[PDB]
């Protein structure tokens, strides 16, 4: 039947390339060979014998196969390397995590700057996004590494989320420490910098309203290399952490440790003045220091700039053509 | 890691803004012409210009304005780069020492911010109080002209339009005033605010807003005798001003867009205008004096002067001469009259300044045996359209062959003592329902003539309708004699084709050389073209033969043979042909995983192949199976402009960022993926757009040559027509030359004191990283320029490895012979 | 879309072990065996109850496609523990399981890992993910008891004693194929019914229909008392043949 997953061998699909340099291993482009069907293959490798399959992997297939959602990628099936015949010792072959294939990544088309965002691209893509998040959210997973390379979309405007590797269940009851600064220093929430080992899912937010800025700019808004730099850098946008703003900041281990050269006052709204009115008002409350104050993704869909998008009309972007090859 | 050598052959020669003033002297009249990277200052005569100075700046000038604030005697000039390095230059000359002083400076850059399609406009107030920028979307950039702010320290103001065409500072004024051409989702429209220092707010402005033209595109600010504003579209001039309005709407000026503009008389009675087509017009403005007293504007009047080359920047110096600055032609000086010639036009050319525009493509080819190598490039745009031959003899000796239509791409023929030239030609939908060339060129004046007469495409069935006046490209192969350099040929493709590729091989066990051609059915509905063509001829006496045709679903966009096989890029496939003793391509295998194919180059077995965006990839035919292997990709996405293959292992691109990089295979076995891992290893921002990389030497080698430390030989092109130079070091040359650059940069004194390591710096819009795996030859070789003194401090200190003497201690007369070795590889 | 992961006890006459020669009264104390070996083992290390029952599941359902002749139990305890503790975010390193393994092992039982126990261990992840079809996240009656015993209202004693007991049986089941004849949300209901009666308590009064006689209709649709007593027979059955009494 469809379900029963590693027997498949991946003799059926004819590999065309190699797209991704993955975690626990390549990801390549491949076409089915019995419906046509274009899938990206995840090579998983537990030939490594050092803890066997990667966990990394094992919450993809863990949690992939209970998220159903427009928004979030499709795991279709897993298949296996032709195995050794009656000899799983002396097996090592490896297995593929099969997915649909996303035309295009985000960052590619950012770094190739070919791409060009209307407002009313931003809403779609937004939205899709918060959509997805949301019902991630719902279901308690948290992502913890939104990344503009994670964000695949279709050349029809189809939005999807893509690298869970790193996501994990949040329990609110229960709060234990849990792996720090997951999420890229360009991405991270201020509370990863300052190390709070418990936190909410308001970190995937701070990361996707990072995206909503880098959309109007064109240029990732936080970029540094060093967790205090990046805490400089988003105290000077965001304002410096502080007791006014963040009560609990004082709890949070770094504080005192990790300073900002001066208290900073809060200029998003001046340095963004740019953007439509009611995307900055989104962006201040996506990048709220303090996790407690920052909205949620329900709140983000019920929102002035993203409540009243109709998902009918995607709107697909601005996507390079040949005369934009051509100089 | 990887170690390589760029330097300039050729400076840049396209003119990308050219100003007047009193520079030099408050005496002088002067002009300066601002090429990329370059600044060069001329001072005015009765005959034409004296060359008194030439500066290089690290970085591209994007604005270029003189002005004379209040206590100055002469005029300062403005300069700020595309990094946004800004300063403020003063001329001074002790006797027979002239320098560039650096009065201001800093980098106006901004955290956050859109950068605006009509890129970076800087104007100053005709009071000189402020500089106005327009860096982004939504703000305008005021860098205040006090006498303190040496560190130009600016601040920015909320501008509510976010999408703004031009802007100037009007003349006439009670306060400083901006009048700028807007779009929003209503139309454009034209709008004024007042600036205020005091505040560090616009205020609002001396007269209202109108509506203007859809495609107004130019701001002329009008002198004080009219004051207001002249708003120049595609259609109609306009005159604003407070409850003033004129349109005048003549037809002659519909035909061609006009893109530069300037003013003859200090008091604005007289502006020039140019347009894309070479047309040079007079704009006047036709006073009115009330008993009052007042001067009004009466009416506004058109006149067609005659022809200059396409300009990019316009600026008349006295008398009847007026520079004509051009990017897609050679510039000129020309001299206008007021009595018209025979012909009915008032332009005469005086001189011509030979600029290689836009090298398209070029080739090296050695005809007449000589060793050496000659570079035949593909230079200009319509009119401008050139064949430039490029020889060394110290300067570069060149050749120009008009072809009056844009040349696209060129490949060398040696059997046929020709060379192949594909070309293009604009043509508009005549009232016939079919089109008619603008003026005659190279694929009309052709010795013979033939037409594609296939039918693959003919079925059609697909409707593409034609409105009179609208613009269709031709596009042919051009057969040109080696020696002559007369069309012998010309074949024209089909309506609506594009040739994309050309290329001169014989294939599998056929005798016979020929030209063959890749073409792209473009329809302007299709984003990306679905049908193409791959074609064979034979250039035979005198007539070009069709010899097979291969219909394919894409375009052709590049080819290169491989080992008696065709290997061609077909949007997204890579493809490998094979030639059939029945004279017909037949496919033998496919590569796919290629968002579209732009590039490809071949050293054996293996194919680089640049993608769009996905960067470059090491491809590799294996023979023992009949197909393709992916070596090893790029990962990182970077926009390809053009790649090459300089040796086994290393790999040259370029970046549509004006930025250089060169890829290696990273050389560890341990696991696949390191192998299909292809490691950035050099980066290096160049400043030019590079469109044809292409393996040669100019220099001439009677054998006797001494061998360079320098190995390896890649010329490229550019936009500009800037020629530069690509080769290989050995570790120990690099380290060498490498220190050597950190000393020589302390020492030499930058134009508006731009750190060169800024410079370089491989920059994106997202990115920034410092250089790495690249010597600047161009800095290298100016230590043979710099004082005795200065020589000396630099090799302070300075120790060779591996030399005669593990660590050898430089002398300054060491490092001169080294440099001066360098120096004869171009 | 998802794999079917419930048996009928009749076709428990026809696994692999049984077809093999092995006898059910074999089958049952090897299953019994392996499911303890694994619950002792990752207690032992402080592990997390529904990491203890993913293994145990992966267990069970390993042995219904595979027979216990060709694949020694503590080994596959031991591997179904290690990708168990993977799955449920509580990792182990496979050599720490091994550790406590032989601590509690004999040395006749730690034979079964051969010359390398990690090894033997680690090699049969493969077959294990083939096996349960890569369908990883599983759902324990753990999580019900506690949803449904929520929506009770009254004696804050009583109904904790009614928990525990309950909660205590769930643990008891994990050494049974009830995990492969019941949904988890069906085993939480009828622990409550079973607790309820030994406590004689009448769980409807604390619902939020106290005249429905039938209460646990409002937690899981269609289960009939006929499934709810096959549960109770088969939990107290273990405690008739061992020595131990029911909690109480
Ligand atoms: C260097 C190079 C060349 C070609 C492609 C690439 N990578 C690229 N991937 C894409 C699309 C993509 O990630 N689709 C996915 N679908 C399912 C997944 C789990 S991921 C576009 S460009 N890199």
């Amino acid at each position: 039947t469809e379900s029963d997953w590693g027997k498949r061998c991946v003799d059926k699909f004819d590999i065309i390339g190699i797209i991704g340099e993955g975690t626990y291993g390549q990801v390549y482009k491949a076409k089915d060979k019995d419906t046509g069907e274009l899938v990206a293959l995840k090579k998983v490798r537990l030939d490594n014998e050092k803890e066997g399959f990667p966990i990394t992997a094992i919450r993809e297939i863990k949690i992939l196969r209970q998220l159903i959602h427009r928004s979030v990628v499709n795991m279709k099936e897993i298949v296996t390397d032709k195995q050794d015949a009656l000899d799983f010792k002396k097996d090592k072959g490896a297995f593929y995590l099969v997915f649909e294939y996303m035309d295009h990544d985000l960052m590619g088309l950012l770094e190739s700057g070919l791409v060009h965002f209307s407002e009313d691209h931003i809403k779609s893509f937004m939205k899709q996004l918060m959509e997805g998040l949301e019902y991630c959210h719902k279901k308690n997973f948290l992502h913890r590494d939104i990344k503009c390379s994670n964000i695949l979309l279709n050349n029809s405007g189809q939005i999807k989320l893509a690298d869970f590797g790193l996501a994990r269940l949040y329990n609110s009851e229960e709060s234990r420490p849990y792996t720090n600064k997951v999420i890229t220093l360009w991405y991270r929430p201020p509370e990863l910098l300052l190390g709070e080992e418990r936190y909410t899912p308001a970190i995937d937010v701070w990361s996707c309203g990072c995206i909503l800025g880098e959309l109007f700019t064109k240029k990732p808004i936080f970029q540094a290399n060093l967790e205090l730099a990046q805490l400089e850098l988003i105290s000077r946008l965001c304002g410096s952490p502080c007791p006014a703003v963040w009560p609990d900041v004082i709890r949070l281990p770094y504080f005192n440790t990790m300073k900002p050269k001066k208290q900073y006052r809060r200029r998003l709204r001046e340095e963004f003045s740019f953007i439509p009115s009611a995307a900055l008002d989104l962006l201040d409350h996506m990048l709220t220091l303090d996790p407690s104050k920052r909205c949620t993704a329900e709140q983000t869909l019920q929102s002035d700039f993203l409540k009243d998008v109709e998902l009918s009309k995607m709107a697909p972007p601005d996507l390079p053509h040949w005369q934009d090859c051509h100089e | 890691m990887s170690y390589n050598y760029v330097v300039t052959a050729q400076k840049p020669t396209a003119v990308n803004g050219c100003v007047t003033g009193h520079f030099t002297s408050a005496e002088d009249l002067n002009l300066l012409i601002a090429k990329n990277t370059r600044l060069e200052i001329y001072v005015v005569t009765a005959e034409g210009l004296r060359p008194v100075k030439e500066v290089g700046m690290y970085g591209k000038i994007a604005v270029m304005e003189l002005f004379r604030p209040k206590g100055e005697s002469k005029d300062l000039l403005f300069i700020l780069t595309a990094k946004y390095n800004a300063c403020i230059l003063e001329y001074k000359q002790s006797g027979e020492s002239i320098d560039i002083i650096t009065r201001a400076h800093g980098n106006v850059q901004d955290r956050i911010g859109r950068p605006s399609e009509t890129g970076i406009i800087g104007i100053i107030d005709p009071e000189c109080r402020m500089i106005g920028l327009r860096l982004y979307d939504g703000l305008f950039k005021v860098i205040p002209l006090d006498r303190d702010n040496k560190e130009l320290k600016a601040f920015n103001i909320r501008l509510e339009e976010l999408h703004v065409i031009d802007v100037k500072f009007l003349y006439g004024c009670q306060a400083p005033t901006i009048c700028f051409v807007y779009q929003d989702p209503q139309g454009r429209h034209v709008k004024t605010y007042e600036v205020s220092l005091r505040e560090k707010e616009f205020n609002k402005g001396p007269w209202k807003q109108e509506n203007v033209e859809a495609e107004a595109s130019m701001v002329i600010a009008v002198p004080e005798p009219f004051g207001g504003a002249i708003i120049i579209g595609q259609e109609s001039i306009t005159y604003h001003n407070g409850d003033k309005y004129l349109a005048i709407a003549p037809p002659i000026i519909k035909q061609s867009t006009i893109v530069c503009h300037n003013r003859v008389d200090p008091n604005g009675s007289r502006y020039l205008l140019g347009d894309m087509e070479g047309r040079l017009f007079m704009l006047l403005l036709e006073k009115e004096e009330q008993m009052d007293g007042t001067v009004t504007l009466k009416d506004l009047r058109v006149e067609l002067l005659g022809e200059t080359s396409i300009a990019e920047c316009l600026t008349y110096l006295d008398n009847g001469v007026v520079f004509v600055g051009s990017r897609l032609g050679d510039s000129q000086l020309v001299k206008l009259n007021v009595d018209s010639n025979e012909q009915g036009s008032y332009v005469v050319a005086m001189e011509t300044f030979t600029n290689l525009g836009p090298i398209v493509d070029m080739c090296v080819v050695d005809l007449e045996r000589q060793g050496q190598g000659q570079l035949v490039t593909c230079s200009g745009a319509f009119k401008e359209g050139s064949l430039r031959i490029i020889r060394n003899g110290q300067k570069l000796h060149i050749r120009t062959v008009p072809l009056y239509e844009s040349p696209r791409k060129i490949c060398y023929q040696e059997v046929s003592q020709c060379f192949g030239v594909l070309s293009s030609r604009i043509e508009v939908q005549d009232t016939s329902g079919g089109t008619t060339a603008l003026r005659p060129s190279a694929s009309t004046q052709a010795l013979s003539s033939s037409v594609s007469s296939s039918k693959l495409f003919s079925s059609s069935t697909a409707p593409h309708e034609t409105s009179f006046g609208e613009e269709v490209e031709v596009h042919n192969l051009l057969i040109i004699d080696q020696h002559t350099f007369e069309v012998l040929h010309a074949h024209q493709f089909l309506q609506n084709e594009y040739a994309l590729s050309l290329v001169s091989c014989k294939l599998g066990k056929d005798p016979n050389t020929y030209f063959i051609v890749g073409t792209a059915m473009v329809y302007p509905e299709e984003a990306e073209p679905k049908q193409g063509r791959i074609v064979v001829f034979q250039y035979s006496d005198g007539k070009l033969q069709t010899v097979a045709e291969k219909e394919v679903k894409g375009a052709v966009y590049s080819m290169v043979e491989f080992n008696g096989k065709l290997l061609a890029s077909i949007n997204s496939t890579v493809r490998l042909y094979e030639w059939t003793t029945e004279k017909e391509l037949r496919t033998e295998c496919n590569h796919y995983n290629n968002i579209m194919a732009l590039y490809l180059k071949t050293k054996g077995d293996f194919i680089l192949v640049g993608d769009l965006m996905r960067s470059v990839l090491l491809l590799a035919y294996k023979p023992m199976e009949g197909n393709f292997e992916e070596i090893a990709r790029d990962f990182n996405p970077n926009w390809m402009s053009a790649v090459e293959i300089l040796d086994d292992d290393n790999f040259l691109g370029a970046e549509n960022a004006f930025n250089l990089f060169v890829c290696q295979k990273d050389s560890a076995a341990t696991t696949d993926e390191e192998r299909q891992h292809l490691q950035e290893v050099g980066l290096f921002h160049l400043g030019e757009f590079v469109n044809v990389f292409c393996h040669g030497s100019l220099v001439m080698q009677n054998l006797g040559e001494t061998s360079t430390p320098t190995q390896g030989s890649v010329l490229f092109g550019t936009v500009n027509g800037m020629i530069g130079l690509v080769t290989s070091l050995s570790e120990s040359w690099y380290n060498l030359l490498l220190d050597m650059q950190n000393r020589l940069n302390k020492v030499i004194k930058s134009v508006g004191k731009i750190e060169h390591s800024f410079w370089r710096s491989f920059h994106t819009e997202r990115k920034t990283e410092p250089a790495t795996g690249f010597i600047d030859g161009d800095l290298i070789e100016s230590f043979l320029d710099i004082s005795r003194p200065k020589m000396q401090e630099v090799v302070a200190n300075l120790q060779y490895d591996d030399g005669s003497g593990m660590k050898r201690e430089a002398t300054a007369d060491d490092l001169i012979k080294v440099v001066e070795e360098l120096t004869r590889i171009h | 879309t998802k794999p079917c992961w419930y048996w009928d006890k009749k076709d428990l006459a026809h696994t692999p072990s049984q077809l093999e020669g092995l006898d059910p009264a074999t089958e049952a104390r090897y299953r019994r065996e392996g499911a303890r070996f694994i619950f002792d083992v990752g207690t032992r290390l402080g592990l997390h109850y529904d990491t203890l029952a993913t293994g145990i599941i992966y267990f069970h359902r390993f042995y219904m496609f595979h027979s216990f002749k060709q694949f020694p139990r503590y080994v596959t305890g031991a591997c179904c523990l290690f990708l168990a503790g993977k799955v449920e975010e509580t990792p182990k390193k496979c050599k720490d399981i091994i550790k406590t393994a032989r601590s509690l092992l004999n040395d006749v039982q730690f034979g079964q890992f051969g010359d390398d126990p990690k090894e033997e261990v680690m090699v049969l992840e493969r077959i294990l993910l083939q096996t349960i079809k890569f369908d990883l996240q599983v759902e324990h009656p753990y999580q019900f008891l506690l949803k449904y015993a929520k929506q009770l209202k009254g004696d804050k004693n009583k109904i904790q004693k009614l928990v525990q007991m309950a909660w205590t049986f769930v643990n008891d089941s994990l050494c049974t194929t009830l995990s492969l004849q019941w949904e988890p949300e069906i085993i939480a209901v009828a622990v409550m019914y079973l607790a309820g009666r030994l406590c004689k308590f009448e769980i409807q009064e604390w619902t939020s229909k106290p005249m429905y006689r039938r209460w646990w209709e409002q937690f899981v649709q269609d289960v009939p008392v006929d499934v709810l007593e096959d549960i109770c027979h088969q939990i107290l059955d273990l405690y008739s043949q061992g020595k131990q009494q029911m909690p109480h």
